[PDB]
């Protein structure tokens, strides 16, 4: 091209191939990384929110990972505007599919009925495309715990590690490099969740101020999720502190 | 074949149609059931400058109609300067109305006489609550139908069209056999003719009595 | 072309990744009143500039710290169009809520709720984004609750925060002289101190508004009542 | 934003202007009316012969009784066959008889300029028609084609030969038909035809033939089928 | 150039350049001429053609068996009026049960074409229709350019140089009333000669005929059953 | 420059620094092409005097269509492109048409005007469609207030007057009704001073060649909107021709 | 007018009737049509300027050009 | 230059500029010049006064017939300044609005509310992307069966503020000075204190003073429960007293 | 006086050139420069 | 905004831009290749973007739409191995083509979605905002009566059936390489026609036959999903033959 044809989504692009969705991409990585780890009793989901301040009101411990559902937790890495919509919309689907299946739904099924939303606003509608890279984390009795990755586009893939946020292209390399498969834990995938993401991360000390921690375990054959509170969250800081105070001068 | 259980009612509305004018008779009293509530009451309207519609039957039903074609008028007299709707458009368009209210179990009848000119042709028109429009020499519609237009047939059978003498002895006989043998109306009427300028016809006066039969 | 027509829109994205639209929103705020909002912790305040300077305002039904539900109030920012939908729209699911629940929303659930309604206009191409930021207080379940809602459709967790006219100096100050858990009396003398940093031509003989909520409510103070603080600490 | 159509100063469309340089690039369509029938010849435009001949929507049927032929813009062509269809198939349930080849023909035109986005309508399109048709089908009063085109110049024909170079489909058609002869000679004047305004010359793979008469109505042909009206070149 | 390509565009004039490019089409376009008695209506029509293998383009279209239209200009959006106005028709006797009047349809069009040249960067229909039609009332010829104005005329030409026959009309203002259903058509094919050069007159096989009056419904005349009104040849000037 | 004519008219979502988009002031423009329209207001009804630009002879009734009957007491005169005399005829006589179904009355012209006038300023509003730019009055004569005489202007303005016109020669002719009466006396009286206005105002600078077509709307043709008799006419005329000269 | 009367003035040509067929048409564009209308006479064999002529002589100066891509035209 | 930026959408459909307010709505004050209608409110305890021009520019014009005074609930009045065009369109809105909040609050409305009313209506078209907002200003009057007479204004973009006194127009600024100082030594109100106040005030601003047929004064009392037009009658007796009073 | 629009060789004129440059140089008669010219878009007589 | 911009103007190429535009992508990412053979239509994916730690039940690059048809996309644009255009093409076409069986019975044929696809990118260029989807699918199957089928359909929406045809990793490639290789030998032999898919795959061969998947579909019954293990054997032996030809 030499000017784009795109100034609208009810207009469309000089060579037909759509220029917003790498900009899109590039905004995850402006904002804070988002990782998932697998476990072998659950998962967890590791996000770095918006607020780095002090002054945190603290009502919610949930303001980037959202628990959706009785089985299924999200989190958010981009823009935090976009996922209040998002949140809402994923409760309603989520709930949907019980009524109907009544089976723990599996984290494939529920990232296809988002995508759905996702590649209609970039093809027509006059709406924005977004710019958040949402990571789905849950539990199914078919294949086990399983992690999936959404893009603003409506592209997807199942993992078992995945990383976006605070440049992609590292991350994703590191988050593989460190994960083992089939020699883990709970506890031992969170005190290494919150060293991958010091890393990528500029920072070299990290607080619950600046991290949110959630946790999917499965207990007696049921999901729990919960998003943890900060004191909790602080212990697994510490975990991993020790290891970085060695690594700096 | 259907006559619903009128309320209010204009029991009659008389017609014949002359060279360049019609002459129509129109029944002062409101019958709401058997009491006779309203008697000053014209069922003969004014639409436009060249077209007039008197009905006969509800009076509600009437009310309904006569701001519809007002409507339907309005549309039609913008297109010209001083262009006049004629009167088979406005009463076949009502026609089609009628007939699917009809076939709606629960409705009242009105039946209209329209008088118009707005071709190159002088139109009486009717709609019914039936449905149908035709030309007639000379027309009642509701209960003057049932009873004097048969009186009216019986002349009309060897004599096409009467004389203007011979129409006004048949008004006043009729207004009499009326009142006599139908209920709710009186033998007050009001004459309304209309023309090239609107439709006159000031209001309904009483006329000539006879609830007598001690005298036959 | 140029970068005027993609930056701007929210019919298609912006080519930085990030929307230059709720930037220019927030500079709609400067322009507005400065407003100031702490959580105590013994109860919450919002104050802001009202502009009377003879008693040219009506205070009898019509006021800028102003309540939502019963226990909920606003103070505002900015578009003056803009808020007032938002008002409307924001009691209308407060309604809603006590209908349902038996209990005035909390302002935590409300700002997230809120948010996803004013993220809607910052998707809508050709409707632009709400131009209010919202200072947002409450008293439910025995907590005080701030919150701050950009035009975004974002809701972030603040104990104290500033908006409107030098926004940056406001939350400068709330740092610095702020404590977790104070006195909502003494709380309401630092917001009026607050102001006065970019109130602009200074206080007449009330130019201000609080409101207070607490454990009894959110209510909107009677510029008497307002006047006695003002003596205290200008 | 912006409008849709676009005047030019010379007092006529541009994208109607745009809509005939639209017809050049395609295949091309070759009818011939005979009162024993109306045949409808197409290109494919070959380049393997892997490309079947066997079934591929050049030809294409409004009605039982009427097959449709495109040049031009091929894909957009199917959508205006796909409205004429549904208008041509309720007229044939109701008639039972025939349905005016000419009507459709009419029907068509109105698509060609309609068109209406950016704060107009959502239903109407945003480009013109590029497409030109013959309707060839079979009618009470008689067999008959009908040409249409970009502008929308609806007009009844005896002979129409439209293609990649209009000049060149209809010269190539004075010389070798007129207008009264066998069924047979018609077909074999549309494939003659066919082969001058197409680069290569003719074989079974590259052309599709179909006939609609009163006495077999349309048929859409199938290679077994194809190489008994080549036989005659 | 700038003004039509939106329309919301406003000229320094003041008038809209859309409609004036419109009006241009229409010179393009086939002359026709339309004249009425005061018991007839008359379409007299040019045919133009794109190959003489193929059957000389109908310009007297049946829009119902009453009013018929000869259009001049683009005929995309000629052909979307005539299927309209047809529906119209169908309507009116629907509902009514009458034949239409010429007045009630020529009015409802002219609502109709005002709406795309308001409407952002829509067209006007770049087509003048010239309505013959005869109904209760009597003859009408009846004009749509691409402005939503519309005229009652006696008679009028519209189409590519008309001018040329709108001027004999004018000599001819008061033969018309006067005129026979035969006489009438002798005149259209007079003022129809105009138009074309003063090298050449009219043949047969581009000549369409429609008559709609009081002796006959409309039909429509092809090719060559055009020939019984067609004799009378009269003057062309140089 | 008060006006620019490309820039700030690409769409009909713009203003203009001054607060008034430049549109609109083409619009006032658009009724400057065509002649004048006068229509001067009685207590008894309102008489119109249209002048009529023709091309041709052989032009009847019903063309040009520079009055309209929008009601059974209400009249239209209209000045301006014919094109857009056709949408402001359908949008007086829809509001009136909705009316007269519902509240079954005669409609008062103090409500009719600005309810009309809300509506040619909402196509100005939107970009869906293009301001209007003809001009037209509304002349009425009803007993919901009198005769009452209002003109509307393509940009939704909407004022009363006892004497309006509106043209390219508008200022020319309305100072030239005020010098005469015609406020308090029949339309009878009123039809030939109607007529003269527009022959005295007459320039070969602002109009072309004319055939006069003048119009009722008061109690002489009892209520409603007809054109003038020709007999009528004609004296009207003959007046109007002796006052020039 | 002004050039009907440089050349010679047709009682063919009426000035009402041609004003409303064309659209946009300067002094400059107008002298030029009139010097074309007198082009088609000659070929004619004729002095007189036509109504038909004049209509002519407008297309010819234009960008418009003979066997036009339309099909209308 | 001027407020805001041409750069980008914001006047072909409404995306705001940098300044974070709409190109269309800083631009829609303007539209109060436009218009040379200059108006003053002021609030009595016994009604609640508006005058304005009434801009009758010729006698030729009926001074009746020509109006900006409007009756928009059953006694809630109002006054329109700015351009006129706008100010029509915005009359029959608030007139739609006001009718089926009568019904449904099922009492007359209180003049608060309704100037909110309007004010959240006209964001709408603000927001609209075929739209633009209004450029005019609707005083509006009435008095309160609770609290006492009350003035609102409402801004162009759909602005609300509270007021109990007002100004409007192209001398905005000068208006509301000249009524400021009124109300600060706040006289005691009458029918006849507060209507002299609001003309006196209008009259200093301009420096020409009032004709008796060229202004519309248009009040709510006690006395009416109907909103009424003061006409010549009434306007000639304030007017010839004011020139007498100081 | 005017203006025209310059336009490529229609059909039967870049048809007609080439034939007279063909007969001159070895060519192959019966030549299928025909069926390219048609299936081509407007060819200038440079091009050809 | 400018015309050249706008999704309406026809443009001086005779074709409207957005439906221009798609059909120059339908080289790179993903390869798929479709073969007509008499027992089984089968087709052949190379590159499903799968890292070996991603699911390859997730993505989906042949996908079965019917119980006897399925298809096999590729396609250009930003960023790369983007599952979702081609993911909502697959669940409107998939419904569709079981609601088809619900309405009218059995299987649905090749032909018949096919032709149901190409207009539904057709009718996108009539519709507001919307330009065609640039994706190109090898439908592939067998119709209910049996007769094996190999349509391809485009951008545009133009449609034609093939014996055999490739697309991706440049179009006018592999389908002029698969020519080289096709025989009526081919179609025959049950061994052939797997080998044949492969053969045009490997010319831009990537990460042994585990990367590559293959399909077998029959007559009125699903989709087969041959094993990633099972499509290596093939390659080892053919590769060598390959290298050869180019």
């Amino acid at each position: 091209m030499s000017r784009r044809y795109d100034s609208r989504t009810t207009i469309f692009s000089p060579e037909g191939r759509l220029y917003q969705v790498e900009y899109a991409m590039e905004a995850i990585g402006h904002a804070g990384t988002c990782l998932g780890i697998l476990a072998n009793d659950g998962v967890l989901l590791a996000a770095e929110r918006r607020n780095i301040h002090k002054l945190l009101d603290e009502v919610f411990f949930s303001e980037k990972i959202y628990k959706l559902n009785e089985d299924m937790a999200c989190s958010v890495a981009g823009i935090t505007s976009d996922a209040n919509v998002l949140t809402n919309e994923l409760r309603l689907i989520a709930q949907r599919y019980l009524l109907q299946y009544q089976e723990p739904i599996p984290c494939e099924q529920l990232v296809t009925a988002l995508c759905d939303i996702k590649q209609a606003y970039t093809q027509f509608g006059g709406k924005r495309p977004f710019g958040v890279s949402l990571l789905y984390i849950g539990w199914d009795k078919h294949y086990g715990f399983q992690l999936y990755q959404s893009d603003p586009s409506g592209n997807y893939g199942g993992w078992k590690a995945t990383c976006i946020g605070n440049n992609s292209a590292a991350a994703v390399s590191m988050l593989k490099q460190d994960y083992k498969e089939g020699e883990m834990t709970l506890k031992s995938a969170l005190a290494l969740a919150v060293k991958v993401l010091n890393k990528t991360m500029d920072v070299s000390k990290l607080s619950a101020e600046k991290v949110e921690i959630a946790t999917l375990t499965r207990e007696n054959g049921k999901t729990v999720i919960r998003v943890l509170k900060q004191k909790e969250v602080e212990q697994l800081i510490k975990k991993h502190e020790e290891e970085e105070a060695k690594a700096e001068r | 074949t259907q006559n619903p259980m009128v309320t209010g009612t204009s029991v009659l509305g008389v017609k014949f149609d002359c060279g360049v004018v019609i002459a129509a008779d129109m029944l002062g009293s409101y019958g709401s059931l058997a009491r006779f509530r309203n008697i000053s009451r014209i069922m003969r309207v004014n639409d436009s400058t060249m077209l007039g519609a008197s009905g006969d039957y509800a009076d509600f039903q009437y009310l309904k109609q006569v701001l519809g074609q007002m409507v339907i008028d309005e549309e039609l007299f913008g297109d010209g300067h001083s262009y006049s709707p004629r009167a088979i458009h406005s009463w076949l368009t009502r026609a089609m109305y009628s007939r699917r209210s009809k076939m709606n179990p629960l409705w009242n009848t009105k039946v209209i006489g329209g008088y118009a000119g707005g071709e190159s042709f002088l139109g009486y028109v009717d709609m019914l609550g039936v449905a149908y429009e035709a030309p007639s020499l000379a027309t009642g519609y509701g209960a003057y139908l049932a009873q004097p237009l048969l009186r009216e047939v019986l002349e009309k059978q060897p004599v096409l069209s009467q004389t203007e003498a011979r129409e006004l002895v048949e008004r006043c006989m009729r207004v009499l056999y009326y009142r006599d043998a139908r209920s709710y109306n009186r033998f007050q009427v009001a004459t309304v003719t209309e023309k090239g300028v609107e439709i006159e016809g000031p209001l309904s006066a009483q006329t000539n009595w006879d609830i007598a039969h001690m005298i036959s | 072309m140029a970068e005027r027509g993609y930056s701007f829109s929210l019919t298609t994205f912006s080519p930085s990744g990030k929307l230059v639209q709720i930037e220019y929103a927030l500079a709609a705020v400067a322009g507005g009143a400065p407003s100031v909002g702490i959580k105590a912790a013994n109860g919450v305040v919002l104050a802001t500039e009202k502009k009377q300077k003879s008693i040219l305002y009506d205070e009898r039904s019509v006021h800028k710290v102003e309540p939502i539900t019963k226990h909920i109030g606003l103070v505002y920012s900015g578009m003056g169009p803009d808020y007032r939908v938002l008002v409307h729209r924001a009691r209308k699911l407060a309604q809603q809520y006590y209908l349902v629940y038996q209990e005035p929303i909390p302002t935590a659930q409300l700002v997230q709720r809120v948010a996803s309604v004013m993220q809607e206009y910052t998707q809508s191409g050709g409707v632009r984004p709400f131009g209010v930021s919202l200072l947002i207080c409450g008293w439910n379940e025995g907590r005080p609750y701030l919150f701050q809602s950009d035009p975004s459709g974002a809701y972030f967790a603040w104990k104290a925060t500033a908006m409107g006219k030098n926004y940056v100096n406001g939350k400068t100050f709330l740092e610095k002289r702020y404590n977790e858990d104070l006195e909502l009396e003494d709380a309401i003398h630092t917001a009026i101190l607050t102001l006065k940093e970019s109130f602009e031509g200074q206080m007449t003989e009330d130019n201000i508004e609080v409101g207070i909520c607490n454990e009894a409510g959110f209510r909107r103070l009677t510029p008497t009542e307002v006047r006695d603080y003002l003596a205290a600490i200008a | 934003d912006r409008g849709v159509n676009t005047f030019s100063p010379e007092g006529r469309l541009f994208q109607v202007e745009y809509a005939i340089e639209g017809h050049k690039l395609g295949s091309t369509a070759i009818g011939i009316q005979t009162s024993e029938g109306v045949c409808l010849a197409v290109e494919k435009r070959i380049t393997s012969p892997l490309m079947e001949p066997s079934s591929i929507e050049k030809i294409v049927e409004i009605d039982a009784h009427i097959g449709c032929a495109m040049s031009g813009l091929i894909a957009d062509a199917k959508t205006l066959i796909d409205k004429a269809r549904v208008e041509t198939q309720n007229h044939w349930f109701t008639y039972n008889e025939t349905m005016t080849v000419e009507s459709v023909t009419q029907a068509v035109s109105n698509l060609a300029l309609q068109f209406g986005e950016e704060d107009a309508d959502p239903g109407a399109m945003s480009r013109p028609f590029g497409v030109a048709l013959l309707f060839g089908g079979v009618d009470e009063k008689g067999p008959q084609l009908f040409h249409m085109d970009p502008s929308g110049t609806f007009v009844q024909c005896d002979a129409r030969a439209i293609g990649s170079a209009s000049e060149g489909a209809q010269s190539s058609l004075q010389e070798v038909y007129h207008k009264s002869t066998t069924l047979k000679e018609a077909i074999k004047s549309s494939l003659i035809i066919l082969k001058q305004v197409m680069e290569e010359k003719l074989n079974a793979t590259n052309i599709e033939l179909a006939t609609v008469q009163p006495g077999q109505n349309f048929h859409m042909f199938t290679k077994e089928e194809l190489e008994e009206v080549i036989k005659d070149i | 150039n700038q003004y039509d390509n939106d329309v919301t565009v406003w000229s320094p004039q003041g008038r809209i350049h859309q409609i004036e490019y419109a009006m241009e089409a229409v010179k393009q376009g086939s002359a026709t001429v339309g004249l009425k008695s005061k018991t007839h209506a008359v379409l007299v029509a040019l045919k133009r053609a794109q190959s003489e293998l193929a059957a000389h383009q109908k310009k007297i279209l049946h829009v119902d068996n009453h009013i018929g239209i000869s259009i001049a200009g683009l005929t995309a959006d000629a052909r979307l009026l005539c299927n309209f106005m047809r529906q119209e028709c169908l309507d009116s006797r629907f509902v009514f049960d009458r034949p239409l009047p010429v007045s009630r349809l020529v009015s409802l069009i002219g609502s109709k074409t005002q709406i795309p040249t308001q409407r952002y960067g829509r067209r006007p229909y770049g087509v003048g229709l010239l309505i013959a039609g005869y109904d209760d009332m009597g003859p009408h010829v009846f004009q749509t350019c691409p402005s939503a104005n519309y005229f009652d005329c006696r008679a009028m030409s519209i189409g590519a140089r008309s001018q040329s026959a709108r001027t004999y009309l004018e000599r001819h203002m008061s033969e018309f009333m006067q005129c026979n259903l035969d006489e009438l058509v002798k005149h259209g094919l007079r003022a129809l000669r105009e138009t074309l050069p003063a090298e050449q007159d009219l043949t047969t096989k581009n000549v369409s005929i429609g008559i709609v009056g009081k002796d006959l419904e409309f039909t429509i005349y092809d090719d060559d059953d055009v020939s019984p009104f067609l004799d009378g040849l009269e003057e062309r000037p140089q | 420059m008060s006006s620019i004519g490309t820039g700030y008219d690409l769409s009909a979502s713009t203003f203009s620094p001054d607060g008034r988009v430049f549109q609109v002031e083409y619009a006032m423009k658009a009724v400057e092409n065509s002649s004048t329209a006068i229509g001067i207001r009685c207590k008894d009804g309102v008489v119109f005097g249209v002048e009529k630009l023709v091309l041709s002879k052989l032009y009847e009734e019903g063309s040009n269509k520079r009055l309209f009957n929008v009601d059974r007491h209400v009249g239209m005169a209209v000045a301006g492109l014919l094109a857009d005399a056709r949408s402001l005829a359908d949008i007086a006589r829809e509001e009136a048409s909705n009316f007269r179904s519902n509240f079954g009355y005669n409609i008062p012209l103090k409500h009719l005007a600005d309810r009309v006038a809300m509506y040619v300023h909402a196509y100005t509003l939107y970009s869906a469609v293009r301001p209007f730019g003809c001009s037209f009055m509304l002349g009425s004569y009803s007993v919901n207030d009198g005769a009452q005489l209002y003109m509307i202007d393509p940009s939704g303005v909407s004022y009363g007057y006892w004497g309006c016109a509106i043209g390219k020669a508008r200022q020319a002719a309305k100072t030239e009704i005020e010098k005469l009466q015609m406020k308090e006396m029949t339309c009878r009286d009123v039809v030939k001073e109607v007529a003269k206005i527009i022959y005295i105002v007459h320039d070969e600078v602002k109009d072309k060649a004319f055939e006069l077509e003048l119009s009722w709307v008061g109690e002489l043709t009892k209520g409603r909107h007809e054109i003038v008799p020709k007999d009528v006419r004609e004296e009207a005329e003959k007046y109007a021709k002796e006052s020039l000269k | 007018q002004i050039h009907s009367r440089k050349m010679n003035v047709s009682p063919d040509v009426n000035y009402e009737e041609l004003a409303r067929c064309t659209d946009d048409f300067n002094g400059a564009q107008c002298k030029a049509v009139c010097v074309e209308a007198g082009m088609i006479a000659l070929r004619r064999g004729a002095t007189e300027l036509t109504h038909e002529d004049y209509m002519e002589g407008i297309l010819e100066v234009q960008a418009k050009k003979k066997a036009n891509l339309q099909y209308y035209a | 230059m001027s407020r805001g930026s041409s750069a980008g959408f914001d006047r072909h459909i409404t995306i705001f500029s940098p300044e974070g307010r709409l190109y269309q709505v800083e631009y829609a004050f303007k539209a109060i010049n436009q218009g040379g209608l200059t108006s003053v409110a002021v609030r009595g305890k016994d009604c609640a006064v508006i005058v304005t021009q009434k801009k009758v520019p010729d006698k030729l014009l009926d001074s009746s017939t020509v109006t900006h005074l409007f009756k928009i609930t059953e006694n809630i009045g109002c006054v329109m300044t700015g351009m006129t065009a706008d100010s029509r369109s915005q009359v029959q809105r608030a007139r739609y609005e006001a009718a089926n909040w009568k019904y449904k609050y099922g009492y007359e409305i209180p003049v608060d509310m309704l100037c909110k009313r309007i004010a959240d209506i006209s964001q709408v078209y603000t927001q609209n992307a075929e739209m633009r907002p209004l450029g005019c200003c609707m005083i509006l009057i009435g008095i309160d069966e609770e609290q006492g007479p009350q003035v609102y204004k409402c801004d162009p973009a759909g602005y609300y503020c509270g007021f109990k006194a007002t100004a409007a127009g192209v001398k905005q600024t000068e208006s509301t000075s000249f009524l400021e100082k009124k109300v600060k030594k706040k006289f005691d109100w009458t029918f006849e204190q507060t209507v002299e106040t609001a003309i006196t005030c209008l009259s200093t601003v301009l420096s020409i003073d009032f004709k008796p047929s060229e202004i519309e004064v248009g009040v709510v009392t006690v006395e009416n429960p109907k909103f009424r037009i003061l006409t010549e009658a009434e306007i000639d007796a304030h007017l010839v007293a004011l020139a007498e009073r100081d | 006086d005017r203006k025209i629009e310059f336009s490529l060789p229609d059909l039967e004129g870049r048809t007609h050139i080439f034939k007279i440059h063909a007969r001159s140089m070895s060519v192959e008669r019966d030549i299928r420069f025909e069926l390219l010219a048609r299936l081509c878009p407007n060819s200038t007589g440079a091009e050809i | 905004m400018s015309y050249d911009r706008a999704i309406t103007v026809f443009s001086p190429d005779g074709h409207l831009f957005q439906v221009e535009y798609a059909q120059e992508a339908v080289k790179k990412g993903s390869t798929a290749v479709g073969v007509r053979g008499r027992d089984i239509v089968v087709l052949g994916v190379e590159k499903k973007s799968v890292a070996k730690l991603q699911d390859e039940r997730t993505v989906r690059k042949i996908c079965a739409l019917d119980d006897n048809v399925c298809m096999a996309f590729a396609v250009v644009a930003s960023v790369s191995g983007l599952t979702a255009d081609a993911r909502i093409v697959i669940n409107r076409a998939r419904v569709e083509c079981q609601s088809h069986r619900l309405t009218v019975g059995d299987p649905v044929t090749v032909e018949y979605i096919t032709r149901y696809i190409a207009s539904l990118k057709q009718r996108y260029t009539q519709s507001n905002g919307r330009r065609p989807f640039g994706i190109s699918a090898l439908i592939v199957g067998f119709d209910f009566d049996g007769t094996p089928r190999l349509y391809q359909t485009d951008p545009s929406g133009t449609y034609h059936a093939w014996k055999a045809n490739a697309i991706g990793r440049g179009a006018k490639s592999v389908r002029e390489f698969l020519e080289k290789n096709y025989t009526d030998d081919a179609i025959e032999t049950d061994d052939l026609t797997i080998k044949l898919v492969i053969k045009a795959l490997l010319e831009v061969v990537q990460s042994g036959g585990k990367n590559i998947e293959l399909a077998v579909m029959r007559r009125d019954q699903p989709l087969k999903i041959l094993s990633p293990e099972e499509i290596e054997k093939y390659v080892a032996e053919i590769e060598k033959e390959k290298e050869e030809n180019e």
